[PDB]
């Protein structure tokens, strides 16, 4: 256990990093669509309706 | 303005709008005309006389 806690942090920090790094894209990509789908639902008020 | 895009401000045919300061944003009161009271009759594309 007292060495076995200086690779396990090294497997969470790097774990840690790819969620974040997963999550900060994800949002870029959610605000994007959220734009997308904003613009859908103009074209649906002023063209369909 | 007056807007004629539909449903940008407010449900019916837009007539006028008055913004108001609110925290950290705005809120525009939307008056806008609705028809209402409805009845049917009988229509025609075109009368046809002479
Ligand atoms: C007549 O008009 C009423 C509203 O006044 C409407 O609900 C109804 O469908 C109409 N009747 C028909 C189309 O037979």
């Amino acid at each position: 256990p007292p060495e076995a806690e200086v690779q396990i942090d090294r497997l969470i920090t790097g774990r840690l990093q790819s969620l974040q790094t997963y999550v900060t894209q994800q949002l870029i990509r959610a605000a994007e669509i959220r734009a997308s789908a904003n613009l859908a639902a103009t074209k649906m008020s002023e063209c369909v309706l | 303005g007056q807007s004629k895009r539909v449903d940008f401000c407010g449900k019916g045919y837009h007539l006028m709008s008055f913004p108001q300061s609110a925290p950290h944003g705005v809120v525009f009161l939307h008056v806008t005309y609705v028809p209402a009271q409805e009845k049917n009759f009988t229509t025609a594309p075109a009368i046809c006389h002479d």
